[PDB]
């Protein structure tokens, strides 16, 4: 029995391998006292989140990567053991990282998983790569958006090509702001505790990209056909219009953000032209697209749009965007762990004692 | 990988067939060659050898319009497994029901057949 982490900047979401979906998501974060020693520690998750107005709160991991290492052990200690309910010294782990996770950090999480949890076996898989593998593919460019990062990650025969990978600088967190402020602008005012929370919710349930954005606003500006009800905590309904689509419109342009960077349609075209030119067609014909920040309806026919105008016209781009595309790292992850040959992939015990954390550079890649 | 049947594979030249069932790779009876069932996932390996006499390995894995993802997921993933096995040198092909390449179904003397059904999902 081993168990599956994806340690989300956002969410982590944790199980049991050979399930097909992850048992336990929650917020990665970690809420301290402000005022140490003088009312009755620390909180992870939800119960952070609800008493924050007394806790300093953090998130161990931005873009990917940990910054912070006391939390993170924090957040993995209530993933074994409040989340999955288990014994993590009788468990294979296997946890995710980033495109570019530093060297010294990877050997960290090592080190902690067999120091502090005493895991009998651990490995570390490239969130990416196990998207891919979840769609049934060896090759193909993974467009992979969650919180703070959007990447876009050309793989091929089952490894990333690290030369080609590109990244935006804008992801979930940062869609969540501009829903925010187009509403405020519109005329609405989100003033309590639950203004982030209640804006990010009218993101995900109503939210869409437009096919084509002009002929959106232009049918939103003359009809109340696209027009949605939102009814807020207290009972208010608000309407939401325009901003439905123009909210994930700024992944496409992200000048709506005050951004220099290309939008995403274009860094994928970007990644894909670093490539050797004999495997372009086999990304363009697997792009799959993967993190929450994708779960957008209408965003892989976006996608498909906007890649048939930038590449040659008899290119066939194909978008891979199933339903459940929100945890396909995970369930990469569950499929990995599960399968005969993984007992021969892990760093075991026995081999962190002989080479310390260092085997994780040669054992996983 | 240790897989019992990485050790038999791309030995002599021929065709070699597996089928993922929970999370295994199982060999295929060398008699069903060719009857796919489509609720499941195959790993093929063409072994070639050519006029100098130099082996050559393609390897393609076959997707079932009905197989699960675990299986889908594991016939790619045992492909990926497979060739880094036989050192980086066979070219990975992915092959859909339906739209199979021409040499992947020349492969197959009698043309290959679809069948109804198959191995139960490992999740
Ligand atoms: N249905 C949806 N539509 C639009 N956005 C969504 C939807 N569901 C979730 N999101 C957004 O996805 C974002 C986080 O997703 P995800 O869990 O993939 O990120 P993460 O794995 O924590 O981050 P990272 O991989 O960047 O470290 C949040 O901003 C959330 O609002
Ligand atoms: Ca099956
Ligand atoms: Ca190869
Ligand atoms: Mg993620």
């Amino acid at each position: 029995q081993a168990l599956v982490i994806d340690n989300g900047s956002g969410m982590c979401k944790a199980g049991f391998a050979g399930d097909d979906a992850p048992r336990a998501v929650f917020p990665s974060i970690v809420g301290r006292p402000r005022h140490t020693g003088v009312m009755v520690d620390s909180y992870v998750g939800d119960e952070a989140q609800s008493k924050r107005g007394i806790l300093t709160l953090k998130y161990p991991i931005e873009h990917g990567i940990v910054t912070n290492w006391d939390d993170m052990e924090k957040i993995w200690h209530h993933t074994f053991y409040n989340e999955l309910r288990v014994a993590p010294e009788e468990h294979p782990v296997l946890l995710t990282e980033a495109i570019l996770n530093p060297k010294a950090n990877r050997e960290k999480m090592t080190q902690i998983m067999f120091e502090t949890f005493n895991t009998p076996a651990m490995y570390v898989a490239i969130q990416a790569v196990l998207s891919l593998y979840a769609s049934g593919r060896t090759t193909g460019i993974v467009m992979d958006s969650g919180d703070g990062v959007s990447h876009t990650v050309p793989i091929y025969e089952g490894y990333a090509l690290p030369h080609a990978i590109l990244r935006l600088d804008l992801a979930g967190r940062d869609l969540t702001d501009y829903m925010m402020k187009i509403l405020t602008e519109r005329g609405y005012s989100f003033t309590t505790t639950a203004a982030a929370a209640i804006v990010r919710d009218i993101k995900e349930k109503l939210a869409y990209v437009a096919l084509d954005f002009e002929a959106e606003m232009q049918t939103a500006a003359s009809s109340s056909a696209l027009e949605k009800s939102y009814e807020l905590p207290d009972g208010q309904v608000i309407t939401i219009g325009n901003e439905r689509f123009r909210c994930p419109e700024a992944l496409f342009q992200p000048s709506f953000l005050g951004m220099e960077s290309a939008g995403i349609h274009e860094t994928t075209y970007n990644s894909i032209m670093k490539c050797d030119v004999d495997i372009r067609k086999d990304l363009y014909g697997n792009v799959v697209l993967s993190g929450g920040t994708t779960m957008f309806p209408g965003i892989a026919d976006r996608m498909n749009k906007e890649l048939t105008a930038l590449a040659p016209s008899t290119m066939k781009i194909k978008i891979i965007a199933p339903p459940e595309r929100k945890y396909s790292v995970w369930i990469g992850g569950s499929i990995l762990a599960s399968l005969s040959t993984f007992q021969q992939m892990w760093i075991s015990k026995e081999e962190y004692d002989e080479s310390g954390p260092s085997i994780v550079h040669r054992k996983c890649f | 990988v240790e897989h019992p049947e990485f050790l038999k594979a791309g030995k002599e030249p021929g065709l070699q067939i597996w089928r993922v069932e929970k999370f295994d790779l199982v060999p295929v009876p060398t008699c069903l060659y060719g009857d796919f069932f489509t609720g499941d996932a195959y790993v093929i390996l063409k072994t070639v050898q050519l006029r100098n006499g130099n082996l050559q390995y393609d390897l393609h894995y076959w997707l079932g319009n009905e197989c699960s993802q675990d299986e889908s997921g594991a016939a790619a993933i045992f492909t990926v497994q497979l060739d880094d096995y036989l050192n980086g040198r066979a070219v990975q092909h992915r092959e859909v029901q339906g739209f199979e390449s021409a040499t992947f179904l020349g492969y197959f003397k009698s043309g290959l057949k679809y069948k109804k059904g198959g191995v139960a999902s490992g999740f």
